[PDB]
């Protein structure tokens, strides 16, 4: 956790001897680091004199040479097609069901269906015009409840902490953290 | 949130008369503060000019037809308005107003270049 | 003079002469381009009235300096292989055609191959 | 100004060069000239730069003060506007000032002296020595200015140099050159109009009884564009001027007016009346005490002599603007030194002149 | 689309008065025999008499004091391209895409 | 005490050759893909007069409306329970001339309520007013002050409506399709006016076009059918 820490635990410079003990004397908080890094450790190394070899990364399945036909992996080209709903589709949508759940007759008598909602059909009128229960089971939700805004993260939820766990100001302070749960 | 000094509600006008009326009153609101554009904006010239030149501009939109233009035109109106009202130009731009300025025979555009 | 200063040869004339500061480089005369500006009609310009021209930029003219380069000679291949000698630091790698009987500078560097059995003919 | 500053694109000098110009005439544009304006950073020389470098004009400034040729820049784009150091006890820097130019303009010239340069040095020396070198350098056109009563007889030394002046520049560049004498400038920041407003004024009645025509100075420096981009001007004096006639006496007092200053103006010491061998004796001091230019012995002489007009020359109709009157631009200069402001137009200047010469 | 629009776009009286714009479809590119670049309607400006390009004198630039040079407009349909232009009250001109005529090639032509 | 270590000479793991999945990357928004459909129906149910059509992309929902079906739309999912969109985050539009309406003005409402997300789409032309937002989202009053100077959409009921971002006096709306990328004029210092002036555009360098060399060949394909299978019109099966 994000507990205190000794200061000579920390990458800064720190005095030693006779200067350490004044240090600690005269010091609020004695761990606090004087902020100015170690010369014999920090950027030691420089950027333009390391020693390490770099070699480029590839993961297998998009980097091989084998089994790694390019338009298995072309996702760019896969993009989710545009598509538009107007008050006809979802007229033919209430009325006729939908792919999974058809309620649409077969063959030729089918193909009239279809046809009727191949044009203009206002979706006022729709629902003027149909049994009660297609609301409650296709428009509406749960026997006729709402339709509530779909959230972005079903895992967005929160819960309060307190400062012995949190760390951060006290419970007087104006001010409360928040966990995720 | 209060609007600004000499603020208007942006409102669509569907009368022709009903928008002349609004735009008799604002040319002499114009004329009225003529004389605190030239003391305000230091202009070099007397105030007779300053409304002068403010006439002039009324006149060239005068013979629009159709409605839908005619609000446009009268709602950047009020905003030059406001604008002026308020300091929010500055000096330099109020003189370059105000101190914009026959044509060359074919031989002159000819002999220079033309266009 | 002003009859070299102003026209491209492949190849100068005369003795080229670092302290002439005409001169399109310190190492040549005349320019290698039909269409680069002579270096003498550059700097008669207003704007050099009051300078010091022997500190402007006179970066060494490259055409010059590529041919003072021995010609590559390969043995029992007619394909040689270039990569700007510093592999990932150099030009992507080329191969060039030594058929012909003539050395066949390299696309990037400027650098000439050719054939051992053609040398002779070629140092000719 | 306007959009373009030549009658045509295509011009060729006396030199035979050829020059064409590009653009429509703006910041980008070029004119193919390559003017030299010497004391570009005097009054005059700041508005003459301005205009030939607001369309493409190439202009060497020969310059002393390092600080006051800074601004100049400003009015041109890159490369247009260029600085050489020099000096007029120097001759190779003018012989590089005037090195690849097209125009020379000499608006060098004093009404004082100092204690390295006399009058004499000044507004006849440093002319010759311009025209003698800008001759052998091949400059097609040279313009020199000098003063409104240029006469090798006057008893003033500025109008005795100023005269003689005009002699040794076509007796060393020759018959072509032209000469500009402008009246007594007026704008923003003049010496004219600085004197008129001066406050403490020793000597009023001494110096202001002087009369003179007033000129634009802008006027003057689009003047002289028309002058050098013109070559039927070659050889030809002109006289600039106004028309109206003007006495500093009654301008001293309409400036009054307009800058509202009971007891106070001869409290504050507006009005100091002088013996005039009192004021030769002060002004004789300060030559040599004084390390400014104050108001010395030979302008004390001019102040004695009103303006002429030496009609045997030409004016602004030869070059088809008309003048301006200070009637409709005395306002907007004494702005800086300026309820409802009180605006002056035409009518309320010229009704003003009224006033001051009612008793 | 019948009024006068271009009284509210603040654009400068030169467009309508000194300029004439065009109304293009790209032509296809005989070095490439790609069919794309050919099914969008474009408008363009016509150039400058004079001032349409310049070189610098300093830097070898191409000054120029057109400001619509580097303007091309695009759209999907004719209708549009002459509308938007009616609108803005342009004095355009229309050049009709030549047409390829259809002949039909057969492998079996090369001996017969 | 001990003595900190030196980071640089610690042990590193060892990897040999390293695997990554290779999936689609919009199969995870499939579920996102659904909800917002039915939601987006749900409106169009309940407000029949005035969505015209509604759209789903990824995790997207876009309603379709007139200008005059705009305040109502708009107030309905501010009010609703089910939708409590009180956050106006964004007013903005789009230029495309070929269309009778050039001009799209699109909003983007925030529901801190139930962490969603929606967008309204309405048209407008160059004179046709739209009404102002402002009377219900407060964010949106310099949101369509700014549309205005950028593509002089006339915002009818907005209480100050003025330019925010171009000069005083500037003319010609910048993001419009028609208004070259430079502009018209510029400025610079006079001397003899002593003040800084407007001159017309004149450009030591040309703008240079390189967008003409774009590709000749079409570069993305037609795309892939990720819909619900719940909102297809099913296939009439044929008959024996
Ligand atoms: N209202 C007016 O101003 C009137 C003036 N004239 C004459 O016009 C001419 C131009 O004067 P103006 O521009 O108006 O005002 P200035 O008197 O300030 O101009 C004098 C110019 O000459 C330069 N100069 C003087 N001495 C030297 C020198 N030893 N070496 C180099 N340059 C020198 C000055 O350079 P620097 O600035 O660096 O000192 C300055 O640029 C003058 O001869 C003047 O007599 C005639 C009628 C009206
Ligand atoms: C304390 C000493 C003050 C000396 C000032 C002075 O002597 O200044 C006056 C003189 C004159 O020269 P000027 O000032 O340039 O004349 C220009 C001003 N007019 C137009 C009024 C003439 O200067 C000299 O000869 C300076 C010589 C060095 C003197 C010692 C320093
Ligand atoms: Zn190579």
């Amino acid at each position: 956790s994000g507990g205190p820490v000794p200061v000579f635990k920390k990458y800064t410079t720190g005095s030693k001897g006779i200067w350490e003990k004044i240090r600690q004397l005269l010091t609020l908080v004695p761990n606090r680091s004087t902020g100015n890094p170690l010369v014999k450790n920090y950027r030691v190394p420089p950027p333009g004199s390391q020693t390490l070899k770099y070699k480029d990364p590839v993961t297998i399945p998009a980097g091989d040479i084998v089994k790694n036909q390019y338009y298995d992996r072309d996702h760019r080209r896969n993009y989710p097609r545009l598509v538009a709903f107007d008050q006809t589709k979802v007229s033919g949508l209430l009325t006729l069901g939908s792919a999974q759940n058809p309620r649409i007759s077969v063959g030729e008598k089918g193909q009239k269906e279809l046809a009727v909602f191949d044009q203009s059909v206002s979706l006022s009128s729709t629902l003027a015009t149909i049994d009660p229960k297609v609301v409650k089971s296709e428009l509406l939700a749960e026997g006729g409840s709402p339709v509530v805004a779909p959230s972005l993260n079903k895992k967005m939820k929160f819960r309060l902490t307190e400062e012995s766990e949190h760390g951060m100001y006290p419970e007087d302070y104006p001010i409360r953290i928040f966990a995720q749960n | 949130t209060n609007p600004t000094a000499f603020a208007q509600t942006t409102r669509y006008v569907k009368d022709s008369t009903e928008m002349r009326t609004l735009v008799l009153n604002l040319y002499r609101r114009y004329l009225r503060h003529s004389r605190g554009f030239v003391n305000n904006y230091n202009l070099d010239i007397p105030a007779s000019q300053v409304r002068t030149k403010i006439r002039q501009e009324f006149e060239r939109q005068r013979f629009v037809k159709d409605l839908p233009l005619k609000n446009v035109l009268y709602m950047k109106a009020q905003m030059e308005f406001q604008e002026l009202v308020n300091f929010w130009k500055q000096q330099c731009h109020v003189m370059q107003y105000f101190e914009s300025i026959k044509g060359d025979s074919f031989v002159q555009k000819f002999l220079k270049g033309a266009q | 003079s002003t009859k070299e200063l102003t026209t491209a040869r492949i190849k100068d004339i005369s003795k080229p002469d670092e302290n002439n500061l005409q001169q399109q480089a310190p190492n040549r005369i005349s320019p290698w381009s039909k269409s680069q500006k002579p270096r003498a009609e550059a700097q008669d310009n207003v704007r050099f009235a009051v300078k010091d021209l022997a500190k402007q930029p006179r970066p060494y003219a490259a055409i010059d300096l590529i041919y003072k380069q021995p010609i590559r000679y390969i043995e029992h291949d007619n394909v040689a292989v270039c990569d700007g000698n510093g592999g990932a630091q150099g030009h992507p790698k080329v191969y060039i055609n030594l058929d012909q009987n003539k050395a066949i500078p390299c696309g990037y560097c400027g650098l000439r191959f050719a054939q051992a059995a053609f040398k002779e003919d070629i140092e000719s | 100004v306007s959009t373009f500053p030549l009658k045509s694109d295509i011009n060729i000098t006396k030199s035979g060069k050829t020059l064409l110009s590009v653009g429509q005439g703006g910041r980008s544009s070029r004119t193919g000239f390559t003017a030299t304006v010497f004391g570009g950073t005097g009054f005059l020389g700041r508005v003459v730069v301005s205009k030939l470098a607001k369309h493409g004009t190439n202009v060497v400034v020969p310059f002393r003060n390092d600080r006051a040729r800074r601004q100049l820049k400003v009015n041109g784009d890159l490369g247009v506007v260029n600085f050489v150091e020099f000096d007029i006890r120097n001759l190779k820097s003018i012989e590089d000032s005037v090195k690849y130019s097209d125009i020379v303009i000499n608006l060098i010239g004093t009404e004082h002296f100092s204690k390295n340069f006399s009058i004499e040095d000044v507004n006849i020396g440093a002319a010759e020595r311009i025209a003698k070198a800008a001759k052998e350098a091949g400059v097609s056109r040279l313009i020199h200015v000098s003063s409104y009563n240029a006469n090798p007889s006057s008893s003033s030394d500025f109008y005795a140099t100023k005269g003689i002046g005009e002699q040794v520049v076509r007796d060393n560049f020759g018959p072509d050159a032209t000469i500009v004498r402008p009246a007594p400038m007026y704008f923003r920041n003049s010496p004219f109009l600085n004197e008129l407003l001066q406050i403490k004024a020793l000597g009023g009645n001494v110096i202001f009884k002087k009369e003179v025509y007033p000129v634009h100075a802008l006027q003057v420096g689009e003047a002289i564009e028309r002058i050098a981009f013109d070559d039927a001007t070659a050889g030809q004096t002109y006289e600039l001027f106004g028309k109206e006639r003007y006495s500093k006496k009654e301008l001293r007092e309409m400036i009054k007016h307009i800058i509202h200053i009971g007891y106070y103006p001869y409290s504050a010491g507006f009005y100091l009346p002088a013996p005039e061998p009192f004021l030769y004796a002060f002004a004789l001091i300060r030559q040599y005490i004084s390390s400014q230019p104050r108001f010395n012995v030979d302008q004390l002489k001019r102040s004695h002599i009103n303006q002429e007009i030496d009609q045997s020359a030409k004016t602004f109709t030869d070059l088809g603007m008309v003048p301006d009157e200070l009637s409709e631009y005395l306002y907007r200069y004494v702005k800086p030194h300026i309820q409802n402001r009180t605006v002056y137009s035409k009518e309320d200047i010229e009704k003003l002149r009224d006033y001051v010469n009612t008793p | 689309t019948d009024l006068a629009k271009e009284l509210v776009s603040g654009a400068p009286k030169e467009l309508i008065t000194e300029r004439v714009a065009r109304i293009y479809q790209e032509a296809k590119a005989a070095t490439q025999s790609g069919q794309h670049n050919t099914e969008t309607w474009k408008i363009d400006w016509d150039i400058l008499n004079k001032g349409n390009r310049w070189e610098n004198d300093l830097m070898g630039y191409q000054s120029s004091s057109d400001y619509m040079q580097g303007t091309i407009l695009k759209f999907d349909t004719r209708e549009g391209a002459i509308r938007f232009a009616k609108g803005q009250g342009w004095d355009y001109y229309i050049q009709e895409p030549k047409v390829r005529r259809f002949v039909k090639k057969d492998y079996s032509a090369n001996f017969y | 005490e001990e003595p900190l270590p030196v980071l640089r000479d610690l042990p590193r793991p060892e990897y040999g050759e390293l695997h990554a999945p290779v999936y689609n990357p919009a199969e995870k928004y499939k579920e996102q893909i659904e909800e917002l459909h039915k939601f987006g129906r749900y409106i169009m149910g309940c407000l029949p007069k005035f969505v015209q059509q509604f759209s789903v992309w990824k995790d997207e929902l876009v309603i379709y409306v007139a200008p005059s079906a705009l305040t109502q739309v708009a107030t309905f999912l501010k009010d609703h329970t089910s939708a409590q969109f009180k956050a106006c985050m964004d007013v903005t539009a789009a230029d495309y001339p070929t269309r009778t309406n050039r001009f799209d003005v699109v909003y983007n409402l925030l529901s801190v309520r139930h962490n969603s997300r929606i967008r309204i789409k309405t048209y407008a032309s160059e004179v046709s007013p739209v009404p102002s937002v402002v009377p219900l989202f407060q964010g949106a009053n310099w949101f369509e002050r700014e549309t205005y100077d950028l593509f002089g959409i006339f915002f009818e009921g907005h209480p100050d409506l003025r330019r925010i971002m171009t000069d005083y006096g500037f003319q010609g709306h910048p993001l419009r399709k028609d208004f070259p990328t430079t502009g018209y004029t510029e400025v610079r210092y006079d001397a003899e006016k002593r003040r800084v002036v407007y001159e017309p555009l004149e450009l030591t360098q040309a703008w240079r076009n390189f967008t003409v060399g774009s590709s000749v060949w079409e570069q993305v394909g037609d795309g892939k059918d990720f819909t619900p299978e719940s909102f297809k019109l099913p296939t009439p099966a044929p008959d024996p």
